C-alpha cells in the first residue's frame, strides 16, 4: 500500500513539471509507468502457488477497499504494464500523460479489487477520461465517446441497485463474505450479466466498440483493445462464479448462444468491413465469445484457459492497432483502397503485419493457438456441439485476415516506406512475449 | 437448533483464530478436512476455505498421478 | 534538396527555407473525391434503412430465426450435458422449482 | 545519436526479462508452481494403491 | 476514528492552495502562508470530522439500546470503541 | 419567567442596533459595507440555537453574506433566515404559514431590488409571477388550513386536510409541475440570488418536514413528474440557466424521491453535497473547475454526487422500490447528456479569465477553492456518517 | 458488365439452407440420435405396462 | 477461493431445505386500510367488474392530455375567435373529450383482455399480459403507416411485461427479503433479534409486501 | 469532404418561418392554470397508489403515448379568421 | 506561377448597402469567407442590433435580423429543418421575431459573403426585447451608443 | 547456477507461511467486524422528531 501511495504520488509530479524542459518531461513521464512493471515483476517474484488461492491481503478498514492477488490479477497487470509504457511512447501532451497516469491507476486499483461495490467505484471512474480521450477536436468522434459513455452507464445503473440489495442481504461488500451468504442469485446475476455484457463485446449491446476504438488515438486504441475487455472477464472470473452460482448455472444456455451469435455475426460482418482499423476492431468480439464462453463452461480448467485466451488477445491484438496506426499517420489515411505493395515498400513492417496476423489466426508457434485449443478443451467437456460451432467458423476469421493483409501488402508499391526504430522498439515486446508464451509459458 | 448452531459457530471461529504450524509445513495444504454436520457447508467459512484448499490439492494430486501412470504406460 | 540538419546533427525546422522540407506530412496520399465520399457513406450508411419487404424478410428469417436455432440447440446440449450425467430435470430461467447445482457429497 | 528514450526502455524491458528468467529459473519449484508440490506426495500414493489394485486382480 | 484523517486534510490543504494560484494565474507554490493555513485548517477539520463520527457511534449505541435492542457485549465493542481504525 | 427567553431579546436588540447604526453610517458618505457585512454575521451566529441543522443554515448564510454589498437587501436575508430558523421550530400551521410567507416576500424583494441593466424588466417580471402564485398558493394552504381547524378544533397537524399542506409543501420546492416558477426565476435574476434561493429554504423545509411532519398518503407521481420533466428539459435546453434549472428539478425530485422512502440521512448527506455544489457553482471566475460541477452532478464515481446518489439508491432498495428506483436510474442517464455537453461547453476550451480592474482581485477564490476540495470528502462520507 | 447488386432472395435463402445442412450434419446426427433413442425407450415403456 | 482448477461456489450446496427464520420477538406486521375499492380492482374472477372498475384511473390520463393540448391550443386563439364563447367551448371540449375517450377505449381493452385470458387459462402468468398489450396496441396501431403496426403492440407488450416484472414477480421472488437481524440460513452468525421490526413512515407507494419486512406508520 | 444539406434552399427556410409569424404570449397563464390544475384534482389520484401495477403501467404507457410538445406547438388554427 | 497580379484586398472586397431601423443608408466594406454580421459588428452597429445564437455548442456567435431582397435568395446557405442546428434556428424565429416575421427574414450568421454579393443591399430587421444571462440583454429600446464591438468577451455564462 | 539457488535460499529464508495466515485471519477479522456493525446499523426506523410514542425512550425536553 505505502508502495503504491509512493508510485501515485510520483505520477502526478509531471503537472508539477514546467514545460520548458521538454526533455526532462519525457524522461518523467515514461519512468512513471515504467516503476509499476518492475513492481508487478517483483510481486510475481514474491507470489507462492504452493500458497493460498489468494496472497497479499489488505484491506482499509472498514473503507471497503479490499485488495487482494490471484493469478488472474496478476497476470493482468503484468500484461498491463507492458502495454502502457509503449502508449506513452506515442503521446506528446501533458494532457495524454495524466489521463492515462490515472486511467493505469484506476485499471491497476481495480484489477486486484475484493469488494463488489469497490469495483462498481473504481471502474467507471475513467469514463469521463476515455469521453475526453474518443472525441478529440481535431481528429477524434464526439459520437463514439457519447456511445461508449451512455453504454457503461447504462450497465452501472442496472448493476447498482443489484449490488445495494445484496450488500444489505448480507450487511457487507467483500466477497469473501458475499460468497458465503444466502442471496436473491436472480436480481444480482442479471446485473452482472448486463454489466460485463456491455464490458466485453456481447451482442446485441456492442456496437460502441467499432466506432470508439477507430476514433481514438493509437495510445487509447491500444488500452481499450488489451485491457477494458478483460475487466470484463477478470469480473466474471472474480465476482460472478464465486457468488451467485444458480444463475450462472440458469443463464447457460442463454449466455452460451448470445456468445455463438455474436461469434458468427461478427465473423460474417467483418468482411464486408473497408477499412483496416474496423476490420481490427470487429476481430475482437469472437476472442471475446470464446473467453465468455471458456469461463461459462467451467468444464475442466476454464479460468486458467480464459485467462491463457485474455493475455493472448492482449499481446496480440495491440500489435494490430500498433501497425494500424503507424499506417495511419505516416499515411493521412485508414481507408485500405489506398494500401499496396506494402512488402517491398516497408519490408519489416509487412513481415510484422503477416506474424501478428497469424497470431490473430491461431496459428502454432503462439500463446493464441495453446489458447484457443484449451478453451476448446472447455467448451468440448462441457458439450461438442459448441466446440464443433467454434471450430467450423475458423476459417471464416482467416478469410477476411489474409484477404485484407494480401491486399494492402501485395500489388503494386505505393505509399509509406518502412518502419522507424521507435515503431520497431514499441511492436518488439509483443513479438518477444508472443514468442516466449508460444514456446514455453509454463515450466 | 439455533443455539446449537451458534456454540458451533463460536467454538469454529476459536479454533480457527487459534491455530498455527511450523516445521515448513505450508498452511492452506492442510493433510485432512474436517468433518461436519452442517448443511450448506459455506454456514462456516473457514472451513469452506480448508476444504476449498484440500480439494485442490487432491485434484492436482490426480493430475500428477494422471502423468506418471502416462509416463510408465508409455514405458 | 534542403538541409534539415547541420553537419554535426541538430534537426533545422528550415522555416525560411526555400525548398520544402521532409516532415512526417512527406508521404500522405492525394484524396480521390469519390473515394472520401463512398467512405463518408459507408461510415454513415446508418441513413440508408428501411422497413421495406426485404429488409424485413431477412431479417427474420435469417438474424432471429439464427437466433432461435441456436437457442434451442443450446437447450437441447445443456440438457443432454445433464442427461449424459446422471442428472434428473433441472430448472433452468422459468422452469419452476427443481434441482439445481448437483451437490459435491451425492454420487449421481 | 542515441535517440532520448532508447537506454530507459531498454534498461526497463531487460530487467523485466532478467526479473521474469531468474523468476522461471531460481524460485523454488514449490514456490514456482503447485504440480511440483504434488509430485512427490502422488508417486508414493500411486506406489501403493498399484499393489492394492494387484491384489483386488 | 481514521488514522490518516489528518494527512488527508493536509493534502486536501495543500491541492487547495495549488488550485488558489491557479485561480489567479500563479505559480502553484507562491504564497506558501495560504499553504500552511490551508493544511492547518484542513488538518483541524477533519480531525474535527474524525471525532463526530465516534460521537454519531456512540449516541447510535445508546439510542439503540435505550430503545429496548439489547445487544450480546461482543458486538458493542464495534460502537462503544474510539478506534484508531 | 422570561429568563429562559433572552436570545429572542437579543435578537430584537440587535436588530435595532443594527437599523440605528446602519443610518448612522449611511450620513458619513460611506460607500461600502463590509463592517456591517461582519456585524450581521456575528448576529447571526449569536442568534443560533445548538442543533446541527441551525448550525448548517447559519454558516451556509454566513458564507453567503459575502456576495451582496446593500444594506436593505442584508436586512431583508437576515429576517428571511429569520423565518426559516424558526421555520425549523415550527409546530403549528400559523407559525409556518408566517414564515412561508415572510420568506416569500423576502425572496420577491430581493429579486426586485438588485436588478441592473436592460435585464431589470425580465427579473421584475420574474418577481411578479412568482408572487402571483405564491400568493395563491398561500391562500389555498390558508383554506385548507381553516378546514382542517374546524374539523379537528386543535392545532394537531393530521387528517385528509393534510394532503394539501403537503402539496403546498411540493410547490416551495419547485416539484414539478409545479416547476415553472422556478425556471422563470432562473430565467433572468442574478446569480447571487439564485444562488441564495437553491440552498436555504429547502434546507429548512427538508428539517422541518423531518421534525414535524406525517401524512398518509404518496408523493410518487410527483416524484415521476419531476424526475421525468427535469431530465428531459435539461437536456433539451439549449439556455445555461434553464438547463441548471431543470437539473434542480430533478434534482429536488431524487430527494422527494429519498422522501418517500424515509432514510433521511442520505437526504440530509445529498442535500448537503448539492448544496456546497450550488454554492460552488455560482461564484465561478474560472471556467476550468466549472466541469467539476457537472461531474458531481452526473453522478461520476470519484466525486460526491455519485455517492450521494448512491446512498439514495441503496435506501429507495432498501425498501424494494423498484418503481421509482428504476426511474431514478434512467433519470440519472439521461442527465449524463447535457453534462457532458457542459463539459465540451467549458472545458475543451481555450482558457482565458479576465482580470480585475476595480481591484476586488478575484474576490471569492477562497471559498471556490475550499468547495473545490469535495474530491477529499468521500473519505469520511463512506462511512455511516451523517446518521 | 457488373450491376453490384445483392442476390436473389430466393436462391440465397436456398442455398444458405444447403449450407447449413451440408456444414452443420453433427447436430442433425445427434439430434436423429436422440430421437431413436427416446423412441426405443417410447416402445419400452409401452410395452412394458400392460 | 481463485484457483485456475475450479470454482468451489459452484459445488457448495444445501442438502436439506431451511426453515422461517425467526425475525423480531413480535413477528406481525403493522400496516394502514387499504380502500375496498382497488380491493376490487384486484378482483379478477369478473372481466367486466374489472374494466369497469378499472377504467376512470386510465381515462383520467387522456382527460389530462385533452386538457393539456387544449390550453396550449386556446393560448394561441386569434382574438376574433376567442369571442365566440360556445364555438371555444365546443371545439377545446371535443378535443378532451376525444382523447379522454381514446384513453379509456384502450384500457377497457387491455383490462377486458387480460382477464379474459385468465380466466381462458386458468392460471395466471405474464402471457395474458402480453395478449393485452399486443391487442392495445393493434387497435391503437390500425390504419397508420407501416412501421408502426408491429412495435405499438410491441411496446405495449413490453410495457405489460415490465409492469408484471416489477410490480409482481419480483417481491414474490423476495418475500423473504430482510435487510436487519440475523441473515437467513446464517443465524449461526450472532445477529441479535430486534424486539419489533423497524418502524416506517412510508408513504403510500412504499407498502410493506410481507409482514415480516418492517413496520409501516408513525 | 462534406455531405450536401437535402432540398431547396428557399423552401426549407420557409419551413423554418412556418408558423412563427406570431406574437409570444405571457407564460404566467399556463402557469397558473397547471397550479390551479394540481391544486384541485391532485387529490383524485390518492386512491391509485394501491391500484395493480399493471393498470398503473398502462395508463403511464397512455399518458406519455398522448402527450403533446409544447415547444413548436403550432395549430391550424393560428391562422385562420374564422372557426 | 509567373507575373500574376500581386494580392491585395481591393480583389477580396465586398460591398453591401445597409439601411437601419431608422431609415439610414451606410455603406460597409465586407470580405470574402467570413460572416455578414461581423462585419456589421466592425462598422459600429449598436449593441443592440444583435443577439447570441440559440444553438447547442454555438451560443458565443452573434447574429443580426436582416431583411434579403429576391434576388439574393438563392445564395444563402442551405439549412436543415429536421437538423437540430435547424430547430435552434426555428427557436430564434419563435422567440426573436415574433410578429416582426417577413417571408425576407434571415440570419445574417448563415452569410458567407462572396463576389456575387458584392453591391447587395439589406436592411436591418425589428426585434422583440430579449435577455439570456445577466450580462447581456435587450430593453426593447434602440437607445445606445455603445459599440458590440466594443465588449471584450462574448461571454456566454 | 550458484546465483539461481542462492536467489532460491533468499525467497525461502524470507517467505513466512504463519505471518500470511495471520494477515488472512487479520483481514477476515476486520471483514467479519464491519459486516457485524453494518448489519447492527440497518435497524433503523425513522420517525418524526414530534413522534413522543416512537421514541418514548429517547430522554428529550421540549421548550414549546
Amino acid at each position: 500500500m505505502f508502495i503504491s501511495v509512493l508510485l501515485i504520488l510520483f505520477a502526478l509530479c509531471v503537472t508539477l513539471i514546467p514545460e520548458a524542459h521538454y526533455h526532462m518531461v519525457r524522461v518523467w513521464s515514461f519512468v512513471a509507468t515504467i516503476i509499476p512493471m518492475w513492481v508487478v515483476t517483483w510481486m510475481w517474484w514474491n507470489f507462492d502457488a504452493s500458497g493460498h488461492g489468494l496472497q497479499m491481503l489488505v484491506i482499509l478498514g472498514r473503507s471497503h477497499l479490499a485488495f487482494g492477488i490471484d493469478g488472474v490479477a496478476l497476470s493482468l497487470m503484468l500484461l498491463t504494464t507492458v502495454l502502457f509504457p509503449i502508449c506513452m511512447m506515442l503521446l506528446r501532451t501533458v494532457a495524454g500523460f495524466m489521463t492515462f497516469i490515472l486511467l493505469e491507476v484506476l485499471v491497476l486499483s481495480a484489477l486486484c479489487v475484493l469488494d463488489l461495490l469497490g469495483f462498481y467505484i473504481l471502474f467507471e471512474a475513467s469514463l469521463i477520461l476515455l469521453f475526453l480521450l474518443i472525441g478529440r477536436a481535431p481528429y477524434g468522434s464526439l459520437e463514439a465517446a457519447y456511445k461508449i459513455v451512455l453504454y457503461t452507464m447504462a450497465g452501472s445503473l442496472v448493476l447498482l441497485p443489484t449490488l445495494f440489495m445484496i450488500y444489505s442481504e448480507c450487511g457487507t461488500t467483500n466477497v469473501l463474505y458475499m460468497t458465503c451468504a444466502y442471496n436473491h442469485q436472480t436480481v444480482l446475476g442479471w446485473g452482472l450479466l448486463a454489466v460485463l455484457a456491455v464490458k466485453i463485446p456481447l451482442m446485441p449491446v456492442h456496437l460502441w466498440l467499432p466506432e470508439a476504438h477507430v476514433a481514438a488515438p493509437t495510445a487509447g486504441s491500444v488500452l481499450l483493445a488489451g485491457v477494458l475487455l478483460k475487466l470484463g472477464g477478470i469480473g466474471f472470473l472474480r465476482f460472478m462464479l464465486p457468488v451467485v452460482p444458480e444463475f450462472c448455472v440458469s443463464v447457460f444456455p442463454l449466455v452460451s448462444t448470445l456468445c455463438l451469435v455474436s461469434f458468427l455475426f461478427s465473423t460474417l460482418s467483418t468482411l464486408r468491413q473497408i477499412d483496416l482499423k474496423k476490420i481490427v476492431a470487429y476481430s475482437s468480439i469472437a476472442h471475446m465469445s470464446m473467453v465468455t464462453l471458456a469461463i461459462f463452461s467451467q468444464s475442466e480448467f476454464s479460468a486458467y484457459s480464459s485467462s491463457f485466451l485474455m493475455i493472448a488477445h492482449g499481446l496480440i491484438s495491440p500489435a494490430l492497432f500498433l501497425i494500424v496506426g503507424i499506417l495511419y499517420d505516416r499515411a493521412h489515411t485508414k481507408f485500405i483502397l489506398y494500401f499496396s505493395g506494402l512488402g517491398a515498400s516497408m519490408p519489416i513492417g509487412s513481415t510484422l503485419f503477416f506474424l501478428f496476423t497469424l497470431g490473430n489466426l491461431a496459428f502454432p508457434l503462439f500463446p493464441n493457438f495453446i489458447a484457443e485449443v484449451l478453451c476448446m478443451v472447455s467448451i468440448f467437456a462441457v458439450h461438442e456441439l459448441l466446440a464443433y460451432v467454434f471450430c467450423v467458423c475458423q476459417v471464416l476469421g482467416a478469410a477476411y485476415g489474409f484477404w485484407a493483409f494480401n491486399r494492402v501488402v501485395h500489388g503494386l508499391p505505393r505509399g509509406p516506406a518502412d518502419v522507424t526504430r521507435t515503431e520497431f522498439h514499441t511492436v518488439l515486446p509483443l513479438l518477444i512475449g508472443a514468442v516466449w508464451l508460444g514456446i514455453k509459458p509454463m515450466a | 437448533s439455533v443455539e446449537e448452531r451458534q456454540s458451533f459457530h463460536d467454538k469454529v471461529n476459536d479454533v480457527f483464530k487459534n491455530l498455527t504450524g511450523e516445521a515448513g509445513k505450508r498452511w492452506a495444504r492442510p493433510d485432512e478436512p474436517i468433518l461436519h454436520t452442517l448443511n450448506d457447508e459455506k454456514e462456516e467459512p473457514h472451513i469452506f476455505f480448508h476444504n476449498t484448499n484440500y480439494r485442490t490439492s487432491r485434484k492436482y494430486i490426480n493430475v500428477e498421478k494422471t502423468k506418471i501412470l502416462r509416463e510408465q504406460a508409455l514405458e | 534538396e534542403a538541409k534539415q540538419f547541420t553537419p554535426d546533427g541538430k534537426y533545422m525546422p528550415g522555416i525560411f527555407s526555400k525548398a520544402k522540407p521532409l516532415d512526417r506530412s512527406t508521404q500522405w496520399v492525394h484524396k480521390n473525391p469519390y473515394i472520401e465520399a463512398w467512405y463518408y457513406r459507408r461510415d454513415h450508411f446508418e441513413n440508408e434503412f428501411v422497413w421495406n419487404y426485404r429488409t424485413t424478410i431477412e431479417a427474420l428469417w435469417f438474424l432471429g430465426g439464427f437466433t432461435a436455432a441456436a437457442y434451442a440447440l443450446s437447450v437441447f446440449a445443456f440438457r443432454q450435458a445433464d442427461r449424459r450425467s446422471g442428472y434428473p430435470k433441472r430448472q433452468i430461467l422459468g422452469d419452476e422449482p427443481a434441482m439445481v447445482l448437483p451437490d459435491e457429497r451425492q454420487f449421481y | 545519436k542515441t535517440l532520448w528514450w532508447e537506454p530507459y526502455w531498454y534498461a526497463g524491458f531487460g530487467g523485466m526479462g532478467v526479473g521474469v528468467y531468474l523468476i522461471y529459473h531460481a524460485k523454488p519449484l514449490e514456490a514456482l508452481d503447485i504440480k511440483y508440490w504434488a509430485a512427490p506426495r502422488a508417486a508414493k500414493e500411486l506406489e501403493t494403491e498399484m499393489r492394492m489394485l494387484d491384489k483386488l486382480n | 476514528g481514521w488514522a490518516y484523517s489528518g494527512e488527508w486534510g493536509m493534502l486536501a490543504g495543500f491541492c487547495f492552495g495549488t488550485l488558489k494560484n491557479v485561480q489567479e494565474g500563479k505559480a502553484w507554490f507562491r504564497r506558501p502562508y495560504i499553504h500552511g493555513a490551508g493544511m492547518i485548517a484542513g488538518y483541524y477539520l477533519f480531525k474535527a470530522a474524525a471525532d463526530w463520527e465516534d460521537e454519531a457511534l456512540k449516541r447510535i449505541i445508546t439510542r439503540y439500546e435505550r430503545k429496548g435492542y439489547a445487544i450480546p457485549e461482543d458486538r458493542k465493542e464495534l460502537f462503544a470503541a474510539n478506534q484508531y481504525k | 419567567x422570561x429568563x429562559x427567553x433572552m436570545i429572542e431579546l437579543d435578537l430584537c436588540f440587535g436588530l435595532l442596533l443594527l437599523i440605528l447604526f446602519g443610518l448612522l453610517s449611511l450620513r458619513n458618505g460611506h460607500v461600502s459595507l463590509a463592517h456591517i457585512r461582519f456585524i450581521c454575521q456575528c448576529w447571526l451566529v449569536m442568534i443560533t440555537p445548538l442543533e446541527v441543522q441551525d448550525f448548517a443554515l447559519c454558516i451556509l448564510t454566513v458564507v453567503l453574506l459575502q456576495s451582496f454589498h446593500s444594506f436593505e437587501a442584508l436586512l431583508f436575508l437576515l429576517l428571511a433566515y429569520i423565518g426559516q430558523l424558526y421555520m425549523m421550530h415550527s409546530c403549528n400551521l400559523v407559525s409556518f404559514y408566517v414564515c412561508l410567507e415572510a420568506q416569500t416576500l423576502c425572496v420577491v424583494v430581493l429579486c426586485g431590488l438588485l436588478a441592473r441593466g436592460a435585464s431589470t424588466s425580465f427579473s421584475v417580471e420574474a418577481a411578479l409571477k412568482f408572487l402571483l402564485l405564491s400568493a395563491m398558493v398561500s391562500g389555498m394552504a390558508l383554506f385548507w388550513f381553516s378546514a382542517m381547524y374546524q374539523r379537528t378544533g386543535s392545532l394537531d397537524m393530521v387528517g385528509q386536510e393534510t394532503f394539501w399542506i403537503l402539496l403546498v409543501m411540493l410547490f416551495k420546492l419547485g416539484v414539478a409541475p409545479m416547476h415553472m416558477w422556478s425556471v422563470d426565476l432562473y430565467g433572468s435574476i442574478p446569480k447571487s440570488l439564485l444562488l441564495y434561493l437553491s440552498t436555504a429554504p429547502k434546507l429548512s423545509l427538508f428539517t422541518f418536514w423531518a421534525s414535524s411532519w406525517h401524512h398518509d398518503f404518496s408523493v410518487g407521481v410527483f416524484i415521476l413528474f419531476s424526475m421525468f420533466i427535469g431530465s428531459i428539459g435539461a437536456y433539451g435546453q439549449p439556455a445555461l440557466r434553464s438547463l441548471f434549472a431543470y437539473s434542480t428539478i430533478n434534482e429536488i425530485g431524487l430527494l422527494l424521491l429519498a422522501v418517500e422512502t424515509a432514510g433521511f440521512h442520505t437526504l440530509y448527506q445529498h442535500l448537503g453535497i448539492y448544496i456546497i455544489t450550488q454554492l460552488l457553482l455560482w461564484n465561478l471566475t474560472d471556467k476550468r473547475l466549472f466541469a467539476l460541477c457537472a461531474v458531481s452532478l452526473a453522478g461520476l464515481p470519484p466525486f460526491a454526487g455519485f455517492f450521494g446518489k448512491a446512498w439514495i439508491f441503496w435506501h429507495a432498495m432498501s425498501v424494494q422500490a423498484f418503481s421509482l428506483l428504476a426511474a431514478a436510474l434512467f433519470c440519472t442517464l439521461l442527465s449524463l447528456v447535457y453534462y457532458l455537453r457542459v463539459i465540451r461547453l467549458f472545458w475543451t476550451a481555450p482558457v482565458h479569465t479576465a482580470a480585475s480592474f476595480t481591484g476586488a482581485p478575484n474576490q471569492t477564490t477562497l471559498t471556490s477553492a475550499c468547495a473545490v476540495a469535495l474530491a477529499f470528502a468521500p473519505v469520511m462520507l463512506v462511512k455511516p456518517f451523517v446518521i | 458488365n457488373y450491376n453490384f447488386e445483392p442476390m436473389g432472395m430466393g436462391s440465397l435463402f436456398i442455398r444458405t439452407m444447403v449450407m447449413v445442412g451440408v456444414f452443420f450434419f453433427p447436430v442433425f446426427i445427434m439430434i436423429n440420435d436422440d430421437y431413436k433413442y427416446t423412441s426405443f425407450l417410447d416402445k419400452v415403456a409401452a410395452a412394458k405396462a400392460a | 477461493v481463485f484457483s485456475g482448477a475450479f470454482n468451489t461456489p459452484s459445488s457448495t450446496t444445501a442438502r436439506e431445505p431451511y426453515a422461517k427464520t425467526k425475525s423480531s420477538e413480535a413477528e406481525y406486521g403493522v400496516d394502514t386500510p387499504v380502500p375496498a375499492s382497488a380491493l376490487k380492482a384486484a378482483d379478477k374472477h369478473d372481466a367486466l367488474a374489472y374494466a369497469v372498475a378499472n377504467a376512470p384511473l386510465i381515462g383520467l390520463a387522456g382527460l389530462a392530455a385533452g386538457a393539456q393540448e387544449a390550453y396550449m391550443t386556446f393560448e394561441r386563439l386569434p382574438p376574433t375567435l376567442s369571442r365566440q364563447h360556445f364555438k371555444q367551448a365546443q371545439l377545446l371540449l371535443g378535443i378532451i373529450g376525444k382523447k379522454t375517450a381514446y384513453a379509456t377505449l384502450l384500457g377497457a381493452v387491455f383490462s377486458f383482455t387480460d382477464a379474459t385470458v385468465e380466466n381462458m387459462r386458468g392460471k395466471h402468468d405474464m402471457t395474458s399480459g402480453m395478449v393485452a398489450g399486443a391487442v392495445t396496441g393493434f387497435l391503437f396501431g390500425m390504419g397508420r403507416p407501416m412501421p408502426q403496426p408491429v412495435a405499438w403492440p410491441l411496446a405495449f407488450a413490453g410495457a405489460a411485461v415490465a409492469a408484471d416484472f416489477i410490480g409482481e414477480l419480483m417481491p414474490k421472488y423476495m418475500k423473504d427479503y430482510r435487510i436487519y437481524g440475523p441473515v437467513v440460513h446464517r443465524e449461526n452468525w450472532g445477529d441479535p433479534v430486534p424486539p419489533r421490526p423497524p418502524i416506517l413512515d412510508t408513504g403510500a407507494a412504499v407498502r410493506p409486501s410481507d409482514p415480516g419486512q418492517f413496520w409501516r406508520g408513525y | 469532404y462534406k455531405p450536401e444539406v437535402p432540398g431547396n434552399t428557399v423552401d426549407n427556410w420557409t419551413e423554418l418561418r412556418a408558423s412563427w409569424n406570431k406574437e409570444r404570449a405571457s407564460s404566467l397563464g399556463t402557469n397558473y392554470y397547471l397550479n390551479v390544475a394540481v391544486m384541485g384534482f391532485a387529490y383524485w389520484l390518492n386512491e391509485a397508489y394501491y391500484f395493480p401495477p399493471r393498470t398503473l403501467y398502462v395508463g403511464a404507457l397512455v399518458f406519455f403515448a398522448l402527450y403533446v410538445r409544447k415547444a413548436y406547438f403550432s395549430t391550424p388554427y393560428a391562422f385562420k379568421h374564422e372557426y | 506561377h509567373g507575373p500574376a497580379q500581386t494580392p491585395t484586398v481591393f480583389d477580396k472586397l465586398v460591398e453591401v448597402t445597409v439601411v437601419d431601423m431608422n431609415g439610414i443608408r451606410h455603406r460597409v466594406r465586407g470580405l470574402q469567407g467570413q460572416s455578414l454580421a461581423q462585419a456589421l459588428v466592425e462598422y459600429g452597429f449598436p449593441d443592440t442590433y444583435f443577439f447570441p445564437n440559440m444553438g447547442f455548442y454555438t451560443q458565443h456567435i452573434v447574429d443580426a435580423h436582416v431583411f434579403v431582397p429576391k434576388e439574393f435568395w438563392g445564395k444563402v446557405q442551405n439549412v436543415d429543418p429536421e437538423s437540430d442546428d435547424g430547430l435552434a434556428v426555428k427557436r430564434m424565429f419563435r422567440d426573436i421575431v415574433q410578429d416582426y416575421q417577413r417571408d425576407t427574414s434571415f440570419f445574417a450568421s448563415y452569410i458567407t459573403l462572396g463576389a456575387e454579393h458584392n453591391g447587395m443591399t439589406v436592411g436591418i430587421g425589428p426585434i422583440k426585447p430579449w435577455i439570456l444571462h445577466s450580462e447581456w440583454a435587450f430593453a426593447g429600446v434602440h437607445d445606445s451608443r455603445n459599440k458590440q464591438f466594443d465588449k471584450p468577451t462574448v461571454e456566454i455564462w | 547456477a550458484y546465483i539461481l539457488d542462492f536467489l532460491s535460499y533468499m525467497w525461502e529464508k524470507n517467505n513466512d507461511d504463519s505471518a500470511s495466515y495471520k494477515e488472512w485471519q487479520d483481514f477476515l477479522d476486520v471483514a467479519e467486524k464491519d459486516r457485524r456493525r453494518d448489519r447492527i446499523i440497518a435497524w433503523r426506523e425513522r420517525t418524526m422528531y414530534d413522534d413522543y410514542a416512537a421514541n418514548a425512550e429517547e430522554p428529550i425536553i421540549y421548550k414549546r
